[PDB]
RNA sequence: AGAGGGAACCCACU
């Protein structure tokens, strides 16, 4: 009546990527884990887009669109950053926001191309991913392109902004052996990376008392955080989840009784 | 007395739209009148008239 | 008689069939969590009538 | 618009894509659109339903 | 101005639990008028369950309907107790029922139906808490020993209401088995026998669960009351989506291939049925050519060649179905009812076949040709409009212009009848709506 | 207030209830300034 | 048994009756072609109408 | 001085040709 | 108009890959060689580069309205 | 017009409890768990370990609408256990489990890291 | 004259050159009927048995024989010919780039879409109709399955996550037009700010976003019956005539014009400019005459994904292919996917004869995928496996004209007609919703006297 | 402090 003891091994890990393994778990549990890599890791995101002056081809909104989608670093101020709803600092705080600044004027006679290297901000701690450069708009001369933008925290519940990471890999039992899956052709299909059969048969004998176990992972970021530490905010914030629904739930049984 | 539609506001929802507008033809024969042998797809219409391009409903 | 002659005159159009007060149109989309009985309703038509 | 290029196309405000074909009445865009009729000068012969006439032509 | 006594009146905005009437035009039949509850949803579309969109006659493609809101205790209580969706599953035209189950639902129905389907425990727990009128016991699984295996027919007994008894028939049932043996021992499953408010056997289709004479909702309805087949409904939607999260269902480019063995069968089948059509055209070209009783040689001509021609189409879409697998799922689409025919996979793998206009073949439409790229006189088949290639290898020009037109004739025809058949309908109404 | 010329581009201060003419241009088209308010966009 | 499908011929030659018979039958041939089924009551008091 | 293998090419380049000359809205 | 800055689909970052797509087109690499240089290996993130029209280069082509 | 803000998907406004407890009468040592502004996210976990305990005789949980955000998980246990302290027992034991990982995670992230 | 038409420019050989050296002759006609027509230079005039050895003319290319709209589908000879007709028909209601002159056109109703992309899977006369230039839709991951039952019908479950970074989302203009004139000797029509004590007529709505010439300014957030036009007549002491926006417009003010019309008044032209993020409800449809609402929108989390973390942006019901029976429709997913795979543009010109499915698969099944085109995916609630393997490929889909915040309407009470004192007629008049005599009929047929009463007496018009 | 019209024609939706 208690939980298991997972293991896990990495096999890769690199600025972009995390390949690794997860053993002795529940289905359930590694679903929770990678559907908390997507809509549960607290990022920071423009999300409050102000426009003196806009010259240019695309409108204001559409400007503002493409500045939220920016990714930002958001390393290790993240956690000490409040929620705007959580923090005593009416609109704007630098506790509860990042203030950024853009100011480009096209007199040049070849246009010129806005990027996210021309965002600035009052803090050194957050930078838009430029240690190429993305492309905001093109500005022909004449043009101008002035804003004020505020960078809020949130995770990518509210919105896909605030997702930290890119498309997640998840697979369980890549020789069909527990038979989730059934191939009316199992000779058509190719082999997965983990597969660990001969080229010759083409799935695992049928096991009648075996369960999923063994989820391969592999969390590409954007950017915004290092997929290592992607990991340990989901863990975080799943822990935290279940600390909160713990304590409501012992205080609704006092309550009750 | 006079025939209606032969002059319309030209369509600029899409640049396929502008264009099948601007290569519309029509047949004088009335909505009203229901009968299936002018609103057929004849044979003579190879290459000439698009064989799918046609609205639904009583034109 | 063309005040009352045809489709949409005073009879057909205004006596037999009317426009009503208390009413509302839009586009469905399906739910398969709704009863049988059970209509889906926006909330800014709800409130208007 | 005749015979400009595209520079000058976009030096006045026009689309160089757009291919023309329409008039300008009271600043809406108002096309004509084809009427077929039947041909003239040609002998055609037809035979009604419940006509006096057997056969008939006509030009 | 806000005191309020006695006697007043308040123009509250509507709630949940508010009766409404529910109309789409044009209102054919007294089912295009039934009486809802609301239930209040974020966004801005009406919605609305699946069943109910047969007696509408609606699709989700576009379709708007009208909300009307009675404003009386008076007309509240008569569309509660007259226009209620439960109060009209059966209708007065055809005493049969006019909702029945529908597409994604009735496609996984007979598959959760079918023999080999087993659900271990969460699953079934999974699947029993979508049960309304669920009584909180586990009923004991079918397979208890090596691991508690239940089955699909165990958890629809579940959802059948009462003490249901009816016999129904799959719509694969073979011709024989009730003549020969093994008739109460069935080999294909197809013999579908509630007793007692349980699934003995059979798997469920179109046959018992749609809107014919004599099905499981009709005998539901019969036997218990409008509220218990509502929540009969219900539950039989509900349960049966959440198990096609499990299971799942498509369709694909390897449904409508087939393989290289039929494909060379089809291919000799359209060869002979070519060259009997070449033969007869020589019968006819050398006055060899006997008329049948009753017609002239035109017509004993035309008769005999698509006599061959459909011969030949029927031949090809019998094979095409013989080389289904049992995991094709436009088979499955087929075998549930929801959607599609045995046409429709001919058509889609074999032949489509031979294209008419106005019930004829395709007429010379230039000087005794259909098409300039045709020689005169020729009354071959691919000149006249047959199509010998399948929507998968593509129509070949020509048949691509044949099937314009043939395609047409239905669009038209589509179009043209409605303004007759209303007028009729007006005038009948006009005559007959004060009889009572 | 002051409007946009149509191909000058150049700002001219017109009177209100005047005919609409360009300074320097013979053209008879003129658009509004941008508003000095501020507006407020959200990137959601 | 010997019959025809013309109403108003039927109605001169055999009575009122036959024709509310003969119009019966074809109302219900028109409509089962089809296939499709009509409850009998509908189609009688359409003819007796 | 025949194109038996490559007829696409020539084909399109044919069709190229003329919607380079006459256009779209030439009837008009 | 313009080049998204994230895919549809998964999210990566293709804002930056366009210029660098268009450099490589004019050192003459195929199409798929090029987005195998640019790092797109889901056919999400190489379709949101191969079916890109960029039309903000002929939106630049008029004059602008200020100065 | 009609949509609704983002974060009234995780957000409890003033008035709503996070969890309310309501007995199940038709079956005895039965109760329903009615959890607001949560998802499949937590009800899958919670019913996974719930699973796991031999005392329990049912566990499961369902979404009412997916436009809506709430759970209702009903749990039904053995005579002398309760389905409080199975929930109790349950939601422990996955952060224990949580919690391990996360260690095991940081030692094999600084055993790749330099190592 | 193939590699003269090759070098067709720095030579100025074309098609008036072919024409004239005598090998293309225009036939009408009348004069078709005296000729005899192959499809194929080679493949109709080789040696075999002898059908016609005496070929006049021959076709430049069979696909010739459709129009503008219909030049778009994708393998249109693998469909049924009505959804070719209703692709031809939705091809006009497809919502992009309409002109790249939008900027500076005022019209009165216009919708341009933000990231508009050209197919991935082509026709080879899309370049002719300059379809790559000014493209009407965005190639999306399309996986035919049945997921929740909210796709069923002709309904599309689509991807929150992908709407939220852009999809299909786009702007919708109006522009509204006002002038004024001098239609009475002592009737004066003028552009001027309203005031409450000097103008006769003042409705509830706010004045303070005009200007003192009356006009908004560019810029200005705008919602419903909002004024942005202040125009006010004399009274022979002023009557306020100013016009309002569209009710639940709630757009932003994008450009605003002054003008002399040809009688040489004031003449003014604002244009609003509003988003349209894609909902529940709005039209969708593919090349094929695949049409249906958006059904309910699912996060990234909770859609269902492949081995490699890609999730469909839009899931449609494998219910709608086996009747309407378009096979285009997966051919272009499984060439979609082939092209993606490879990078180049697919061909699908409809008689080809080259592009056959089992090459497309052959093509398919060097990359690593299954040669069909079907996918293991897995459950987003749960993270089992699915049992069944979906059909998913990149499919281009269009976004149509017709969303449900035009279409949404609703009436308490309001307006009534001046001759009848009935309710008015329209969504902009805040009508009401007609019950006709076919709706009445049907309420005799419930037998309900006293709604069919309330309806047609006291919802409507009471009078003594 | 309840403003505020109408006819015709065309296009489009189910
Ligand atoms: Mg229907
Ligand atoms: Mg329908
Ligand atoms: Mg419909």
């Amino acid at each position: 009546p208690y939980a298991n003891q997972p293991t896990v091994r990495i096999t890769e890990l690199t600025d972009e990527n995390v390949k690794f393994i997860i053993e002795n778990t529940d289905l359930a549990v590694a679903n929770s884990i990678r559907r908390v890599f997507i809509a549960e890791v607290p990022i920071i995101a423009i999300d409050w887009v102000q426009i003196d002056a806009n010259s240019s081809v695309l409108h204001d909104e559409f400007i503002a669109h493409r500045l939220g989608l920016i990714p930002l670093t958001s390393d290790d101020i993240v956690d000490k950053l409040q929620y705007s709803r959580d923090c005593t600092c009416e609109e704007f705080c630098p506790e509860c926001s990042v203030e950024f600044t853009l100011d480009v004027r096209c007199n040049e006679d070849q246009t010129r191309h806005v990027t996210s290297r021309d965002l600035i901000s009052n803090s050194p701690r957050v930078i838009p991913v430029t240690s190429d450069d993305i492309l905001i708009v093109k500005l022909r001369k004449g043009q101008e392109l002035r804003l004020r933008a505020y960078a809020k925290k949130g995770f990518g519940k509210e919105h896909a902004k605030w997702n930290p990471t890119a498309g997640v890999a998840f697979e369980y039992d890549p020789d069909n052996a527990l038979r989730h899956t059934v191939y009316p052709k199992p000779e058509e299909w190719p082999k997965s990376e983990y597969s660990e059969l001969d080229e010759d048969e083409s799935q695992a004998p049928y096991d009648p008392n075996g369960k999923p176990e063994r989820f391969y992972y592999n969390v590409e970021s954007c950017g915004s955080l290092r997929p290592e530490t992607i990991v340990l905010s989901a863990l975080s914030g799943l822990k935290k989840k279940l600390s909160d629904l713990q304590t409501q739930l012992s205080h609704e049984i006092q309550s009750d009784v | 007395q006079a025939r209606a539609g032969v002059s319309q506001v030209l369509n600029r929802l899409t640049f396929a739209s502008t264009l099948s507008h601007l290569r519309r033809l029509n047949s004088p024969i009335g909505r009203d009148g229901k009968l299936a042998k002018p609103r057929q797809l004849h044979n003579t219409l190879w290459g000439m008239v698009c064989p799918a391009e046609t609205p639904e409903g009583h034109a | 008689k063309q005040r009352l002659k045809g489709k949409e005159g005073r009879v057909r159009g205004n006596l037999m069939g009317k426009r009503v007060d208390f009413s509302a149109r839009t586009v469905i989309t399906p739910d398969p969590n709704l009863s049988i009985d059970q209509v889906g309703v926006p909330r800014s038509i709800a409130a208007n009538m | 618009l005749n015979g400009l290029t595209d520079r000058d196309l976009c030096e006045l405000n026009e689309c160089p894509l757009d291919p023309g074909g329409y008039f300008i009445i009271n600043g809406s865009e108002k096309v004509l659109i084809a009427q077929e009729k039947m041909a003239t000068n040609t002998v055609y012969v037809f035979a009604k339903k419940d006509s006096k006439y057997a056969y008939t032509g006509e030009c | 101005d806000l005191h309020l006594q006695t006697g007043y009146k308040v123009e509250r905005h509507m709630c949940d639990g508010d009766i409404v009437i529910f109309n789409r035009q044009p209102t054919l039949h007294k089912m295009s008028m039934m009486g809802h509850r609301v239930r209040i949803l974020p966004w801005s579309t009406f919605r609305l369950n699946l069943s109910v969109t047969t007696p509408y006659n609606a699709d989700f493609d576009g379709d708007e309907m009208n909300l009307h809101l009675p404003q009386s205790l008076e007309t509240r209580a008569e569309i509660q107790e007259l226009a209620m969706v439960p109060r009209m599953i059966v209708t007065p035209q055809s005493n049969r029922p006019v909702m029945g189950i529908v597409q994604d639902t009735l496609t996984a129905v007979r598959k959760f139906t079918k023999r080999d389907v087993f659900l271990e425990r969460g699953e079934v727990m999974n699947l029993l808490m979508f049960l309304s009128t669920w009584d909180g016991k586990v009923p004991q699984p079918a397979i208890l020993k090596p691991r508690p295996l239940w089955t699909g027919k165990q958890i629809f007994s579940l959802i059948i209401p009462g003490h249901i008894n009816c016999i129904r028939t799959h719509s694969t049932h073979p011709d024989d088995e009730d003549s020969g043996p093994y008739k109460h021992i069935s080999p294909g499953d197809t013999k579908v026998v509630v007793e007692n408010g349980e699934l003995i056997m059979g798997i469920l289709c179109k046959k018992s669960l749609g809107t014919s004479a004599g099905s499981l909702v009709h005998i539901s309805y019969l036997e218990m009351g409008h509220d218990i087949t509502r929540l009969f409904y219900s539950n039989i939607q509900t349960v049966i989506n959440n198990w096609l999260l499990i299971e799942g269902h498509t369709i694909g480019i390897g449904d409508s291939i087939a393989d290289s063995k039929t494909y060379q069968d089809i291919q000799n089948t359209i060869k002979k049925a070519k060259q009997d059509v070449i033969e007869v055209i020589e019968k006819a070209h050398n006055n060899e050519l006997e008329p049948t009783p009753g017609n002239t040689l035109r017509q004993t001509f035309e008769n005999q060649v698509n006599r061959i021609l459909n011969d030949a189409r029927d031949k090809t879409g019998s094979s095409a179905q013989k080389s289904l697998s049992e995991y094709n799922n436009f088979k499955s689409m087929v075998v549930s009812g929801a959607k599609g025919s045995k046409i429709n996979i001919s058509q889609v793998i074999a032949v489509v076949g031979q294209q008419n206009v106005e019930g004829k073949r395709i007429p010379f439409g230039f000087k005794h040709r259909t098409l300039p790229h045709f020689i005169k006189d020729d009354y071959g088949p691919e000149s006249r409009g047959f199509v010998e290639n399948s929507y998968l290898a593509g129509l070949t020009p020509t048949e691509f212009f044949f099937h314009a037109m043939g395609g047409r004739e239905g669009l038209i025809d589509t179009a043209v009848k409605t303004a007759e058949t209303g007028y009729i309908q007006r005038r009948l109404i006009k005559s007959m709506e004060s009889v009572m | 207030m002051i409007y946009i010329c149509g191909e000058c581009h150049t700002e001219n201060e017109i009177k209100s209830r005047d005919p609409i003419r360009c300074r320097e241009c013979g053209y008879r088209i003129m658009y509004k300034k941008r508003t000095k308010r501020l507006v407020v966009f959200d990137a959601r | 048994r010997t019959t025809s499908n013309d109403i108003v011929e039927i109605f001169t030659v055999l009575g009122i009756e036959a024709v509310r018979k003969a119009l019966e039958r074809e109302l219900y041939h028109v409509i089962s072609f089809d296939g499709s089924y009509v409850n009998y009551r509908h189609l009688a008091l359409l003819c007796d109408t | 001085e025949i194109t038996p293998d490559l007829w696409q090419e020539a084909c399109w380049i044919v069709i190229s040709s003329y919607f380079d000359e006459k256009g779209l809205v030439r009837q008009q | 108009m313009i080049i998204p800055v994230r895919c549809f689909t998964c999210g990566k970052i293709v804002g930056n890959k366009w210029e660098a797509y268009l450099g490589l087109l004019q050192a003459e690499y195929t199409e798929g060689d090029a987005l195998d240089a640019l790092g797109l290996k889901r056919y999400c993130c190489r379709r949101m580069l191969l079916a890109h029209v960029d039309l903000i280069e002929k939106l630049l082509n008029y004059a602008p309205l200020e100065k | 017009m009609n949509a609704p803000p983002a974060f009234e998907s995780f957000l409890l406004f003033e008035g709503e409890k996070k969890i309310t407890i309501n007995k199940d009468t038709k079956v005895p040592n039965a109760c329903l768990f009615t959890i607001n502004k949560e998802d499949h996210t937590l009800g899958n976990i919670i019913k996974s370990q719930l699973l796991k305990d031999p005392q329990v005789l049912f566990a499961g949980y369902k979404v009412p609408h997916p436009l809506e955000h709430k759970i209702i998980i009903r749990v039904q246990t053995t005579p002398d256990y309760s389905p409080q302290e199975a929930f109790t027992n349950a939601i422990t034991d996955l952060i224990s489990e949580l919690s391990l990982l996360e260690e095991r995670f940081r030692v094999a992230i600084k055993d790749k890291q330099e190592g | 004259h193939i590699d003269q038409l090759k070098e067709r420019e720095y030579n100025n050989y074309s098609w008036q050159d072919l024409v004239a050296s005598g090998v293309v002759e225009y036939i009408d006609t009348l004069e078709e009927e005296t000729v005899m027509l192959a499809m194929t230079p080679d493949d109709l005039q080789e040696k075999e048995v002898a059908y016609c050895s005496t070929y006049t003319h021959c076709e430049i290319h069979p696909s010739m024989i459709l129009g503008v709209c219909a030049s778009i589908i994708p393998f249109p000879d693998h469909n049924q010919s009505p959804r070719n007709t209703y692709q031809s028909a939705m091809g006009k209601q497809a919502m992009g780039v309409y002109i790249t002159n939008f900027h500076v056109r005022m019209d009165t109703l216009a919708h341009v879409l933000y990231y508009p992309q050209k197919p991935l899977v082509t026709t080879r006369s899309m370049e002719y109709l300059r379809f790559r230039e000014l493209p009407a839709g965005i190639n999306s991951i399309v996986a035919i399955a049945s997921y929740t039952g909210y796709n069923q019908e002709d309904s599309v479950i689509m991807n929150r996550s992908a709407v939220d970074r852009g999809f299909f989302r786009s702007v919708f203009y109006r522009s509204y037009k006002e002038q004024e004139s001098k239609k009475g000797f002592d009737q004066e029509e003028v552009f001027e700010k309203p005031t409450r004590e000097t103008c006769q007529g003042m409705r509830h709505a706010i004045y303070d976003k005009l200007d003192d010439d009356g006009l908004i300014a560019p810029g200005v957030r705008v919602s419903g019956d909002d004024v942005i036009i202040g125009k006010t007549v004399t009274l022979p002491t002023k009557r306020d005539c100013s016009t309002f926006l569209r009710t639940s417009e709630t757009g932003i003010v994008d450009q605003v014009m002054v003008t002399l019309n040809q009688e040489g008044y004031k003449f003014c032209k604002i244009r609003v400019r509003s988003v349209r993020i894609p909902q529940i409800g709005d039209k969708f449809a593919s090349r094929h005459g695949q049409k249906g609402t958006c059904g309910i929108q699912y996060r990234q989390e909770d859609m269902p994904f492949t081995c490699e973390g890609i999730t469909p942006d839009i899931i449609i019901n494998p219910h709608a292919i086996p009747s309407r029976m378009t096979i285009g429709h997966l051919i272009e997913c499984l060439q979609g996917k082939v092209s993606a795979n490879k990078g180049e543009i697919g061909d699908a010109t409809p008689f080809n004869d080259a592009v056959n499915v089992q090459k497309i698969s052959n093509l398919l099944s060097d990359y690593g995928y299954h040669l069909r085109g079907n996918e293991v995916l897995y459950n987003g609630f749960t993270g089992r496996k699915i049992t069944s393997q979906i059909f998913i490929g990149p499919t281009y889909y269009q976004r149509l004209k017709h969303m449900v915040d035009d279409k949404i309407h609703s009436r308490a009470r309001g307006p009534i007609q001046i001759l009848n004192r009935q309710p008015m007629e329209g969504r902009s008049r805040d009508g009401g919703l007609r019950f006709g005599e076919m709706e009445r009929d049907c309420q005799i047929a419930h037998g309900a006297a006293q709604f069919l009463r309330e309806r047609l007496f006291e919802a409507s018009d009471p009078y003594q």
